[PDB]
Parts: C-alpha cells; structure tokens; sequence
C-alpha cells in the first residue's frame, strides 16, 4: 500500500487523502489545491478559522463547505469530496491538521526528507551547507531523497547542535555535555 | 571538547580547599588518660577474724 503510514488523529483521513490521490494518479494536484484552500482558510483568519469551532450545524457545517469551495472555486474534486467527507463526519478540528499529514505523505512519496540542526543562536550558513553536504554524502540521506535541513533557534539546547533526521539523531550540545559532566561530578 | 573545557577549568582553578585541624578537633572525642590505678585493698589481716570466726559460729560442725 502507498508509503509512509502515519496513524494519526484524523491522520487516517490524510492517509486516505493520500492513498485515494495515489489511485487517481494526481496526488501533486490534489496537494496543491488543499495548500490553497489551506491558505485563503488562513488568509481568512477571523471569521474562518473562528469557523473551525465546533458550534457549527451540520447544516450549518454543509454551507460552510459549500461556501468554502464557492470562496475561490478552482479545487480538485478529490479534495472537495474530502472536504465533504470531514463536513459530514462534522470534524474539523484537525483540518489544517489533515493538510499538515497530507504534506507530509505527499512530500515522502516525493522522496523529500527533512533534517533540523537546534542551536540556540542561528548558526552560519557554512555550517548549513556542510551539515546537508555531510547529511548527503552520507546514506543517512539515501538519495532519491533530498533534504531539507532547517536550523531552529531554541535556547533549551545551549550551545552545539543536534541534528536530527530519519528518527536519528547526533547531539552534540554543551547542555547535554554538562548535563553528564555534573552527574559525574555529582558521583 | 566541552570534556576537556570543564576538566581544564575545574582541574586548574580549584585545587586547594578549606583544611584546617583545629575546626576538626572540635568534632572528635579527645584523648585523656586513664584515672584511679588504685593497688587493691587489704583486709582481714591477723588471726583476729579468725579467731573470732571459730568462737562465732557455734555450729562448729552439727
């Protein structure tokens, strides 16, 4: 069956999202219209994400759909029958939810993989394209993969980095350091 | 890295500590010399208990 299996929370309708694309061939078209109804949600951002709030009828929930396509008609019909879908089961509390999974199916069928280097301060940009050299050089990018290496700024980790891809990752911080350095002087 | 960071700045900016004698002397017991090597007592002396040991206990053998 299609690649990736991410149960989630609703993420089995974004698995369905994936495998029914899959099946239609058009999983890139369909992606590209949910990232566009997924925007003018946002770009609607009172009085459309305030309509994400369950208070709605079903009714009232069904127009809201029927709105939602008319809002800036021009989206596949897989998409628009998903959205009927989560309508209907009258969940949208996980829909920019649904998007997010659908990307993330999407992007790995595409083979893209992403990679983050935490630091605590952003890190020069040398040191950016050696991590993703390195990262590709080595099978921990396998290629027919790409990646796509963000460095994220939070002060938990003082110092270093820790690069993280694949559910590996290599932590070389001075917090962690420390970290182990105390306890041992703490023996 | 960071290893040889902490392990150079502890290792050479503390190396001497607190150590003083006269504050531990406070916290043990202090050495004192045994008291009374007393020789023991002499009692008893001369046949005079005896005597009056022989004459005291009328049953003598009964």
């Amino acid at each position: 069956p299609p690649p990736v299996r991410l149960f989630g929370v609703e993420g089995t309708y974004a698995t369905a999202l994936y495998q029914a694309a899959a099946k239609n061939s058009s999983i890139d078209a369909a992606f590209q219209s949910l990232q566009k109804v997924e925007s003018t949600v946002k770009k609607n951002p009172k009085l459309g994400h305030l309509l994400l709030n369950p208070a709605l009828s079903l009714k009232d929930r069904n127009s809201v759909i029927d709105a939602i396509v008319e809002t800036h008609k021009n989206l596949d019909g897989y998409v628009v029958n998903l959205l009927k879908v989560l309508s209907e089961n009258n969940r949208l509390g996980c829909f920019e939810k649904i998007a997010s999974d659908f990307g993330v199916l999407n992007d790995a069928h595409n083979g893209l993989l992403k990679g983050t280097v935490t630091s605590a301060e952003p890190l020069d940009p040398k040191s950016f394209k050696r991590i993703e050299k390195a990262l590709s050089a080595s099978k921990l990018v396998g290629q027919g993969k790409s990646l796509k290496l963000e460095n994220v700024v939070k002060p938990e980790i003082k110092g270093g980095l820790i690069v993280e891809l694949g559910d590996k990752t290599v932590d070389l911080s001075i917090s962690t350091k420390i970290q182990k350095l105390n306890k041992v002087l703490e023996d | 890295n960071v290893i040889q960071d902490l392990y150079l700045r502890e290792l050479k900016d503390t190396k001497l500590a607190p150590s003083t004698l006269q504050d531990a002397e406070g916290n043990v017991k202090p050495w004192n010399p045994p008291q009374k090597p007393n020789l023991p007592e002499l009692e008893l002396q001369g046949p005079e208990a005896l005597k009056a040991y022989t004459e005291q206990n009328v049953e003598t053998a009964h």
